[PDB]
């Protein structure tokens, strides 16, 4: 174990750290990488603060957004807003994509046995129904918004710019501050339903104001973002293996760890080969994938 | 101090689940709900416990009904102990007691929590973690828990509920337990109610026990005035007969070979 | 003159986990027509003795012997034949009628029979009204009940022949009820056909009432063989478990009942 | 229920039907389409058969080809035999990685307590692991080769030849044969493998025997298709609904259900949209997603 205020003194110099180190790496500078910087850290933010109440709400160490198959859903809502304010459109329809997956998935964890499983395979049957879609799409119809829409599912910052990165990040850091304030109900719900009922904890409220506040996150993050499945399972499982479970500590620390790993993700992502801007998530399905299956081994 | 439940009925799809249950748990008292499996024990247990909504009935607390009565003040009256841990995280057995003390703001949470763990019996079990523990360290440390939230400074009255034990559990756990809760009862002003499946240990540990069938109370009374040969046969299905205990003067429930 | 004895043997079995002895030095026998108990608390290893008992598991440097010949000598169709185990977790994900999980248990005899052996078997545990059912839907005591079947199914033949019947540890959800059934059915074919029993219980009383011989385990030695009587006595129940349990004697049978003190 | 002599007359009919129909739907009839309806019959009759050898196995209803992540590890080799008796190299590649990745299945399938939830993990995680990989390669490096690899191991049979559904037929026939001579072993081992050990099966062989005889069919099947992972999945459920799970009417009823359900996925494909080849795997991903959503709910 380690103290929490040096693990979040040291996550903190390091996201300072990192974001100075990836600005080496005029209007670009102003205008193009401090945003896209600036970008990797709010939604890296965002994921892992999403996944992290995501795994507290349903009492999963596996519950992430795109991996329930949330993000899947916000993306395609995303889609089925282009083919027929407008960055509104877009928080708005991955809101409502996330929220609806999001409310399949509480509820499915809910009122069946608690299974890591079930939730996982509704997770797999939407990642393949979405992911299956997107490339049918691919097939019949084409024009530039596919394209683009197809590498941009793909989860990728490449298109990093102000006004994006204010409105989500209006959406996200007071949502994250919200996260926060919740920690404790967050942390007496973990005991189960019934026994957090019989402390005082209205298990109504907190689950609904929880499952809304990843959902308000993962819309964010994905509406801008795209498609990331490991911010949200494995920072959280970083951080925790150093802090008590406590989400008061829990929280903070993966919102400064998940900035962290997505800037070290995306910043290795347009310099690994060169001038070739690979998505992100190419990088944390590869690097996360492996890492996952020894977790399990 | 009195817990008291008027007519109490729960229906799941017009199917009355627990039909008309009247009954009444006081403080420095330890009562027994029994019966066998389908009676819906649980189901009256979260009745009582104010969880499950009565459907026609009331279910007073303190003389003051569980539907007035506030969340917080509630959490300090009465508190419920289930033996299913349901921890995917690692929370430390401090931490896991210390989340007892949710409804007493912040006060006095060291005092109860030396206390507690004390008596339960934890103390080279607080800096551990809550999924590596075996069955029975898992019993004393709910245990410890549900104690920790019932810690008051002041002589007061107050109600804990013992939900059905686990399986793997022992019968030397459950006995620890149903014990320490039972001189708990003579010492301080607490009530225990618990869920027994095995007639021996209602018998030995319970001042009043309740045989519920069919979602109705079919018997109210001491240990001798109900566990008789007559109503065994007539509600339970195992080929069980009333002795006396050798060692004590309660009855005892022996199989018949 | 000369005794001849069907004999399951077993002459000092050991069985390490990482130089971690499981079961230590064991030595025992179980008769033809003769009801076996296995007891003792959590951790002492019985469903290890069980399963060495049972060929299942490999001896450190004991023997095991069956019928006069070593259990790695024994061929698995004959050995099938002869010695049968019930277990009563059933891990079965697919929906097989009962009659084909019962069915099941007729492997080791080429067809012959199958529908006599069923039949009988069925008859007698209970279950034909259950034939023609998902397995995954029967409720506990009916899950006991054909497994029950299962065991006595490939445990049917036409001939007066001694066989060994295992029994492992009961599920948890399973009633006395249940357990006591079983128990009774098993006891009784004990005196009727060449059958061995040999269970693994929890309960003390059931031991007490349905085993002609009792073998207390503990820390992987065996601390007591004999009758219920010669071994369920008050001074080795402190002894060996931790629970309040004395030991009076049985209002209606000739048999040690074991109680819980206040 | 339902008579498995009926059924088994049914889908052959059936499979006559539609390959005929789908003929119909001179060098092309010759050449071109009798081996690509006769290859929709023999790979899905490998899946097929293959899920249903898998299942039974592992004691899983959820146990196929590419959801555990047997397929993608097939897939996987053939790209490593690309970048560095052609035919031979491919059915070797990914047969060794078929053998590979199902020999990690089985192990954690077995010595860990039973749950579908693991080995389904452990398909995310390698499933995840080669689709980032491949679209990494994308962007690495450039040739016709790599292109026309990512569109076939999508799955698609729009390659298909004479030789290799020859060879792939000749590995495939002969070890669905092999598939139902072990019927028997794989009935008793459904009890579990103690269980059926005191029955006097040889459990180690049976496992082996069975793990080997799904490599060989995925290995082949994969080589020549790609990836495709609910024929694996849907067969063995639909045939079981309707016969017992007796191996020996289940096997050859999923290997005509498959040939069945993978022509139609096949044949579907290449017409559903004017001279438009879109590979079998999103359909079969398309349309088999949210039906196995719909089985757990």
């Amino acid at each position: 174990r380690v103290q929490p205020r040096l693990m979040l003194g040291f996550l903190l110099i390091l996201l300072v750290i990192l974001a100075l180190g990836s600005a080496n790496m005029w209007h670009i500078w102003l205008n193009i990488r401090l945003p896209r910087v600036l970008l990797a850290v709010v939604v890296g933010c965002a994921l892992a603060v999403s996944g992290t109440i995501m795994q507290g709400l349903f009492r999963n160490p596996l519950a992430d957004p795109g991996l329930l198959g949330i993000s899947s859903g916000a993306a395609l809502c995303v889609g089925l807003i282009i083919v027929m304010l407008a960055l509104y459109s877009h928080m708005v329809g991955a809101f409502i994509g996330s929220l609806a997956i999001s409310t399949i998935i509480f509820t499915l964890s809910r009122w069946g046995h608690g299974n890591l499983a079930r939730l996982l395979l509704a997770g797999i049957a939407i990642n393949a129904l979405c992911g299956a879609a997107v490339g049918v799409l691919t097939y019949i119809s084409d024009d530039q918004q596919l394209r683009q829409f197809s590498l941009w599912s793909m989860g990728s910052l490449g298109q990093a710019q102000w006004s994006t990165l204010l409105v989500a990040s209006s959406l996200i850091l007071p949502t994250c501050i919200l996260g926060l304030l919740q920690a404790r109900q967050l942390n007496l719900l973990q005991l189960g339903d019934e026994e957090a009922h019989y402390l005082g904890v209205n298990v109504r409220q907190a689950k609904l104001r929880l499952l809304l506040l990843s959902a308000i996150l993962i819309g964010a993050a994905v509406a801008v973002s795209g498609v990331i499945g490991f911010i949200g399972l494995v920072v959280p499982h970083l951080i925790r293996m150093r802090i008590g479970a406590d989400h008061r500590w829990l929280l903070p620390g993966a919102a400064l760890g998940g900035a962290c790993l997505l800037l070290t993700a995306d910043t290795l992502a347009r310099t690994l080969v060169a001038p070739a801007e690979m998505p992100v998530g190419l990088l944390t399905s590869l690097l996360g994938g492996p890492y996952f299956l020894w977790l399990i081994l | 101090a009195l817990l008291e439940a008027s007519h109490l009925h729960y229906h799941v799809q017009q199917q009355a689940l627990i039909n008309d249950v009247s009954l009444h748990i006081a403080s420095g008292e330890m009562v027994a709900i029994i019966g066998p499996n389908g009676a819906g024990k649980s189901t009256l247990l979260r009745l009582l416990t104010g969880y499950l909504s009565p459907s026609h009935g009331e279910c007073h607390l303190l003389g003051q009904n569980l539907n007035s009565w506030q969340p917080k003040a509630l959490a300090r009256t009465r508190a419920v102990m289930r033996q299913y841990s349901e921890l995917a995280f690692p929370f430390s057995v401090s931490e896991v007691i210390q989340m007892g003390r949710a409804p007493y703001g912040g006060s006095q949470d060291r005092q109860a929590l030396q206390q507690v763990m004390a008596q339960t019996d934890c103390l080279a079990l607080a800096q551990r973690d809550y999924r590596v523990l075996s069955g029975g360290e898992q019993q004393r440390v709910q245990l410890a828990r549900v104690l920790a939230q019932l810690w008051q400074p002041q002589p007061t009255p107050r109600w804990l509920f013992l939900d059905e034990p686990t399986s793997a559990l022992d019968l030397y756990h459950q006995q620890h337990t149903l014990r320490l809760l039972r001189q708990l009862t003579r010492q301080e002003p607490l009530a225990v109610c618990c869920v027994l499946h095995d007639l021996n240990l209602a018998a030995l540990y319970a001042d009043r026990i309740m045989l519920l069938a069919q979602g109705k109370l079919v018997a109210c009374g001491t240990p001798e005035e109900v566990l008789n040969a007559e109503t065994l046969t007539q509600w339970y299905q195992a080929d069980l007969g009333v002795s006396r205990h050798p060692e004590s003067a309660l009855p005892q429930i022996y199989l018949r070979q």
